[PDB]
């Protein structure tokens, strides 16, 4: 079967800059018809894939000319001439010159932003509700921030936790080049109430010393 | 114009069946070869099949032959998977895409959402994220929801029954222990809670579960 | 070449 | 990162009072200047005032001195339009807005609608909307939801709680003696319905009303 | 006061094409600093007014550089080159250099769609629900056309209707290319039952006779 | 110039 390896894994690119993207196979992918059917996708969060380009250097319709294709053989490059926010996804190289037909990996593009941005950090006890039902899970966003680097950790009456915590991620899009997080932290009801403070530390560029929020079970 | 809408897709346990669908209008269906991609947890990109206008030839990856099946209607505009001896590797979203001179996946549809699993379908409980009593001097007041212990996805979740829009973000959802946990954040002017109300609404179609749960102040 | 490549106009030009 | 919210929009009688409120964050609020800029329902833009970052300098139209006055509240990141003897051409969406070095309006709220009329708040009658009689060969089937009889705007509706976004269309209310009327429809495979649940959510804040509809076949 | 003349008050551009707005002040709008201050917005659907150019020719962040602002005396003019979906909306030009400050009355930006697309139209009959109430809307979507040229008339049992009937229209989004539009006919129950066939019939571009969909009371 | 003019940094260069 043909590979198709896709480089770089992400892309990080300020707008209005420019992007090429480069994608090797693993053998020659010339169709018996004597055309090379190497196409490119971009894939914006949240939606399908859609077609960019076709044939190796053919603008899909509709398409801008910022986006280009090149290559032959076993190597190809998709050119982005000048990035902008609504480019924001991952693209992917495909060949349908020999079955079965193989995608690359994919390369995700991110925009780097201009300025930085520090978490906006909030934190939530459990609701009565789910304590009656035995349970008790305790929540922390960080909203909107940039870099993505960050560190987060759960503290229980100062001591570091890392059982019972799930962590999920959102990426930027189109009208939005910061980045956002969540994490939870689930205990038993008995266990929530043999502890005093609950607090989620986040560690970012912005700010030299952890930005901690806390509440009390009092 | 051109639109593509697949269905079909839903839980089923290792060795079981589904059957897919996808509808066709805003083109002469039988002129044009008709494709399935799927789109894979960790978000590969994996080519499945190809199937001609007249519906009597068919391309298709080896590992599913003697598994799934591949034909169409062209008189009801409309093209079938139909899967057998399902894999837990099968889980993925499945997307119908048209050809067109020179293209492969021209035209996708949004997809549909096959999960093979052993894991028992399950209702979400959904608890208000309010918080303890901090920041009175914050302008702003971010509130969520917790949507915990589903199974499987997805899930849907509005603010306000769509009313409240601007200030969301939903994070995608975390797996552990065969079930999902997935939260929902909302910020509002300081001054408009608890004077007005903020709702999450929950839909899980799978369960047939749909809960509204007001966040209310602790 | 294949007669039964599922094509139908993608490799005509 | 920057975020600027309104609020306190809704339906006056001439002659009336309303406060509107404006929520800062994401930058130093008592350093830059805010405006209050309007949009009427011709969609014509309208500088209503200018407000110095300390509060004690202010720019305004002619036609609201006497009438409208600014104000902000720099402790609580606040910007206020308290307004008085309200007439008809006071109605529209009024947006908050920040400067920036060289720019009058660098960053906007999302708006809040000011109505001002002598009718009464009326809520929707939503009525479904199934065909009488199909093309049995029809890959796609449409159905909708006429929201009738409402007073003021706005209205908004959602598919299945938001799982279909995909094929609807919404559309623009028609005012007609005082009563507003809307229509929204949704586009599903034609093998989905009725074997699956389609229902139009449609919300009306003014009225407090929020009401499912289920599309039942004839 | 600096009135602000706009023109065109539409613009219908191929993507990948020019396109150029003109502004035309009643006066000079130098300010008394030195500066011009000629500002241009764009509002794209269903969102809030969004900078794009300051002091007549000055990118705003962010803004791709396909926006070029330039202009002196009374005269300004935006251009963007090479026109993409994601353009479309209502630009607004606006002086920020004599109080009141003023808006020009808008351009909106179209898309002229390198294919035209039929209308797909669908009637729908009085619900049950309105019945019991004493009403009887009759509703026709015709959804998914381009041009936006489109004729659309009532029969009941086979004459043309004037009466009754509200109309409400969509513009296209950068998602979407096409046109579409909602006609409703709302009538007494005593009127709708003293006729048999109401029809919505449309005349479009796409075809020298009319397309017609009726359905009979029974 | 008008030293009430609101603008706070609009008119910084
Ligand atoms: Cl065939
Ligand atoms: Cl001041
Ligand atoms: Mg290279």
């Amino acid at each position: 079967d043909v590979l198709m390896t896709q480089t770089p894994l992400s892309l990080p690119v300020g707008l209005g800059d420019q992007a090429s993207i480069s994608c090797r196979s693993s053998q020659s992918i010339v169709h018996s018809n004597g055309n090379t059917y190497l196409e490119w996708y971009l894939q914006k969060p949240g939606q399908s894939p859609k077609l960019l380009i076709y044939k190796v250097s053919n603008r899909f319709s509709g398409v801008p000319d910022r986006f280009s294709g090149s290559g032959s053989g076993t190597d190809f490059t998709l050119k982005i001439s000048r990035v902008e926010a609504e480019d924001l996804g991952v693209y992917y190289c495909f060949q349908g010159s020999h079955a079965p037909y193989t995608f690359g990996g994919g390369t995700k593009l991110e925009i780097k932003r201009a300025a930085d941005a520090a978490p906006t950090v909030s934190i939530f006890p459990p609701s009565s509700e789910q304590l009656t039902s035995g349970g008790a899970s305790v929540v922390c966003f960080l909203n909107n921030f940039y870099p993505k680097d960050i560190n987060v950790k759960w503290k229980i009456d100062g001591s570091e936790r890392q059982n019972g915590v799930l962590n999920s991620w959102t990426d930027q899009d189109s009208k939005d080049s910061t980045y956002s997080m969540s994490s939870t932290l689930t205990l038993t009801k008995d266990e929530y109430e043999r502890h005093n403070s609950y607090t989620c530390e986040a560690t970012h560029k912005t700010s030299t010393s952890p930005i901690v929020k806390s509440f009390n079970r009092n | 114009e051109v639109k593509l809408v697949e269905s079909g897709g839903g839980l089923v346990k290792p060795g079981g069946s589904l059957k897919l669908s996808c509808a066709a209008s805003g083109f002469i269906f039988s002129n044009y070869a008709m494709s399935w991609v799927r789109q894979t947890p960790e978000k590969r990109l994996e080519w499945v099949a190809t199937i001609s206008g007249g519906g009597r030839n068919i391309y298709s990856l080896d590992s599913v032959k003697g598994r799934f099946t591949f034909f169409r209607d062209n008189a009801r505009n409309t093209l079938y998977l139909q899967m057998s001896s399902l894999r837990s590797e099968d889980t993925a979203m499945y997307f119908c895409s048209r050809e067109n001179y020179g293209s492969s996946f021209t035209y996708w549809g949004q997809g549909t959402l096959v999960t093979v699993s052993s894991a028992k379908t399950t209702p979400p409980s959904v608890y208000p994220l309010a918080p303890g009593s901090a920041a009175q001097t914050n302008s702003m007041v971010t509130l969520g929801c917790l949507v915990k212990g589903y199974f499987p996805e997805p899930v849907t979740v509005t603010w306000n029954s769509g009313s409240l829009s601007s200030g969301v973000h939903t994070f995608p959802a975390v797996l552990q222990s065969d079930l999902y946990t997935l939260s929902s954040s909302v910020t509002v002017p300081s001054s408009t809670w608890p004077s007005e109300t903020v709702t999450c609404n929950v839909a899980h179609p799978a369960s047939s579960t749909k809960v509204d749960k007001k966040i209310v102040p602790r | 070449f294949d007669s039964a490549e599922p094509w139908t106009v993608r490799n005509e030009d």
